[PDB]
RNA sequence: CACCAUGUUCAA
RNA sequence: AAGUGUGGAGAUCGAAGAUGAUUAGAGACCAUUGUAGUCCACACUGCAAACGAUGACACCCAUGAAUUGGGGAU
RNA sequence: CCCAUCCAAUAUCGAGUAACAAUUGGAGGACAAGUCUGGUGCCAGCACCCGCGGUAAUUCCAGCUCCAAAAGCGUAUAUUA
């Protein structure tokens, strides 16, 4: 089985940590990938690998090699995350990313072009993300335009449950560990900008591991 | 550091940018008459001219052959240039004065990878088609 | 020289010419809808296109804008009427989540699978370019022909087909002539 | 009532996240420097009462060394720390 | 602080 | 800075050049010299890694040692 | 002329290998599609670019089989994205 070390899934596990967005609210570290596929439903959450390519470390008689691998995952319906990991074996490597992708998990804000009246179709506001040279800037298009993208950031973006958007990408868009990884920061920027709606005060909470300190000293 | 503001700014701004157009060598070629005057189709495609003679170019490193290629002299404007015969064989279709239709190849008159100084390409010989003669569509006049 | 008569073009040929993505469901939609050809998709891809930008401009428009209650009202009007939406659909909204399937549905090839009159898609555009099929009384032999809600209750056998009631085709007509010089 | 709605009133956001108590910036979900410290409400007779007060601080505030100063802010407003002395 | 110049062409 | 013109100066270092030596060769480095120059006056030149490889003028901008000139408190 | 209509209205010719026969460029990558077989051996040639070829060629010359667009499809030069 999986025997837990944190905190956070031993509340996971106990069921006392109900949904995701418990743990995004306390900014709290995953530190455990199997906190995400026991919150988020097993069919619903897809993963498939971005990208994989070599990287070689020049030694005495020759060159190491190691592959790093790139993963995405998340339902379609605000959660993305992406992990890179490498590894000797090619089989390793799309493993460990896996892993990797799952602790990386993060929510996407999605919001309204004009007229509000169903689900969201894209994203708040403009918003870019910069990753080495590559920034990629995510602008909001109306509700029937589709996701205007390049293949890499467009397969990103359909994870994360956006429907709408128009893209922009700024220099060196052939390096995909920077154009993947841009992406993935300007989504995330996505619950950083304070739009008008949030100006209210909200009435602040206990934390997870504040309220269940009682049972969590059960487990010792 | 870079550039002008100001609401009454546009003769600066226009005088600005057609000088920084001649710097681009697609804007120049496009508009200059030296692109013209010294290609040697006349600012055209698949200029006429007569074989003179033919010539073996030795391939760049790091490739090694000889590559087959007559040199013609074109009808409309008398240059001397060489251009290639693409396929196995096909100097075997090529005699001295023939006419023929000569392509360039490629990269706007840039010299397409292998063969040194050679940026044309023999597209017809005799009036009839030089890739079909070698896939023997149909065979030489006379 | 000088004629005026008009001529665009009602397709385009997509960016990337090799998607393994695209090149999949292309030759899904030649399957289930008996195509000939990657063109008659693209062309079913611009006549969606344009609609699919007409009603994104109008959205554009406020309502109560002289531009989107009329010719606002005429895209949903063709819509309901050569069956893209059914009646329920009326915001505009719902033009802007047509899909190809949805067009592909509308041709004279697909109704005569789906009415009835045929066994296979194969069946259908075979009989309507062999001269069978009369939409109104109307032998119409375009495999394209997109036909309207209205038109879908008189699609029959034409009325001078072998099929229907007329003369005998020519597999039976040549070996009637054969038992005849005996 | 807080985050955006549909034009008919359902919320439709997920995760109406946490803001700074000293500079009113939305805490986000990575932002594993933020804090949120309880201090409890206290009695007439100095014993803890069950009910505490909540400030939660942005991780780029605790960053550049200007969280005390925040905290100190916070606590003379909601009156937990006095401002100075009484008169001798 | 004497002198100490050079190693054909592609490829692995 | 080198360079040029006309006058001065001409100690020292010293492009050119000359002798030694090293070297396979040495037209180089090293040693001994030595012309123009170096220095001044009046003209000319306007070619620098003329650099912070960072245009000018305003604005906002957290911290702790120092430092130069002016002013003010003790 | 074409197209359209027609093979009886008393009375009109006709598909089978439907021989009435689809081609043009590709199959290392971008870029969709062969670790197939024969030949040549840095030769001949290919290759827009990267690169193939030095006696076991995923790239040449061919046979097969596939891929793409299709009554079309290569190439060259201008010109817009
Ligand atoms: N470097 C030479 C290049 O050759 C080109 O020349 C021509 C062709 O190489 C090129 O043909 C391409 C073909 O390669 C590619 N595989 C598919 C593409 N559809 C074709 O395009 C052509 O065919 C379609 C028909 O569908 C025409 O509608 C289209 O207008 C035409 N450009 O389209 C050009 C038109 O003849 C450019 N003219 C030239 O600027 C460029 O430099
Ligand atoms: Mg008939
Ligand atoms: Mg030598
Ligand atoms: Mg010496
Ligand atoms: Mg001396
Ligand atoms: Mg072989
Ligand atoms: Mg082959």
């Amino acid at each position: 089985e999986w025997v837990p070390c944190t905190k956070l899934g031993r509340l996971v596990k106990a069921q006392k940590v109900t949904s995701l967005e418990e743990i995004f609210l306390f900014s709290m570290p995953i530190k455990e990938h199997q906190i995400v596929d026991t919150l988020i439903a097993e069919g619903q959450l897809h993963d498939e690998m971005m990208k994989i390519y070599p990287v070689q470390k020049a030694t005495s008689a020759g060159q190491r090699t190691r592959f790093k691998a790139f993963n995405v995952v998340g339902d379609c319906d605000g959660h993305i995350g992406i992990g890179a990991r490498v590894g000797k074996e090619v089989s390793l490597a799309i493993r460990a990313s896996m892993i990797a992708a799952k602790l990386n998990i993060v929510p996407v804000r999605r919001g309204y072009w004009g007229n509000k009246i169903g689900e969201p179709h894209t994203i708040p506001m403009k918003v870019t993300g910069k990753c080495g040279s590559v920034a990629v800037r995510l602008v909001p298009a109306p509700r029937g335009t589709g996701i205007v993208a390049a293949p890499v950031p467009k397969k990103i973006l359909e994870f994360a449950g956006v429907e709408d958007v128009y893209t922009s990408s700024r220099g060196k868009t052939r390096t995909h560990g920077n154009l993947i990884m841009a992406t993935f920061y300007a989504l995330r920027k996505t619950y950083g900008f304070l739009t008008p709606d949030l100006w209210a005060e909200t009435e602040p909470s206990r934390d997870p591991t504040d309220e269940h300190a009682e049972l969590l000293a059960e487990m010792t | 550091m870079t550039k002008t503001n100001g609401q009454n700014a546009a003769r600066k701004l226009v005088r600005l940018r057609r000088r920084n157009r001649w710097a681009d060598k697609g804007w120049k070629r496009a508009h200059t008459f030296a692109a013209k005057k010294a290609n040697p189709f006349g600012g055209s495609s698949h200029a006429k001219g007569i074989v003179l003679e033919k010539i073996g170019v030795g391939a760049k490193q790091p490739n090694s052959a000889i590559r087959k290629c007559v040199r013609v002299q074109l009808i409309k404007n008398d240059k001397k240039i060489i251009a290639f015969v693409p396929n196995d064989g096909c100097l075997h279709f090529i005699e001295e004065n023939d006419e023929v239709l000569v392509s360039g190849f490629g990269r706007s008159g840039h010299a397409v990878g292998d063969i040194p100084g050679v940026r044309f390409k023999i597209v017809k010989v005799s009036s009839v088609g030089l890739y079909a003669l070698y896939r023997q569509k149909k065979e030489k006049p006379r | 020289m000088r004629n005026y008569n008009n001529f665009n073009r009602v397709w385009k040929a997509p960016r990337r010419p090799f998607e393994k993505e695209r090149l999949d469901r292309e030759m899904k939609l030649c399957g289930q809808y008996g195509l000939r050809c990657k063109r008659e998709i693209w062309r079913v891809n611009m006549t969606l296109s344009k609609m699919r930008r007409t009603a994104r401009l109008l959205l554009t428009l406020p309502e109560n804008h002289p531009r989107r209650l009329l010719e606002g009202s005429a895209i949903m009007r063709r819509c309901h009427e050569y069956g893209f939406l059914d009646e329920e659909k009326d915001k505009l909204d719902y033009v802007l989540s047509l899909t190809v399937p949805d067009i592909l549905e509308r041709r004279l090839q697909t109704i005569v699978f789906k009415a009835g009159l045929a066994k296979s898609v194969h069946h259908a555009r075979v009989l309507i370019q062999q001269r069978h099929i009369a939409v109104a009384k109307q032998i119409v032999t375009i495999p394209s022909f997109i036909v309207r809600v209205s038109s879908e209750r008189h699609i029959a056998f034409a009325d001078a087909s072998p099929f229907g009631n007329g003369r005998p085709g020519r597999v039976k007509r040549v070996r009637a002539k054969a038992a005849k010089r005996h | 009532t807080i985050g955006m709605f549909n034009e008919e009133g359902e919320n439709v956001d997920l995760y109406i996240p946490r803001k700074c108590h000293a500079t009113n910036t939305l805490i986000e979900a990575h932002d594993h420097a933020a804090v949120q410290i309880s201090i409890a409400n206290v009695g007439p007779n100095g014993v803890i009462n069950g009910t505490t007060t909540t400030l939660c601080i942005a991780g780029y505030l605790r960053s550049q060394g200007e969280s005390d100063h925040a905290i100190n802010h916070i606590t003379i407003d909601r009156g937990i720390m006095r401002i100075k002395t009484g008169k001798p």
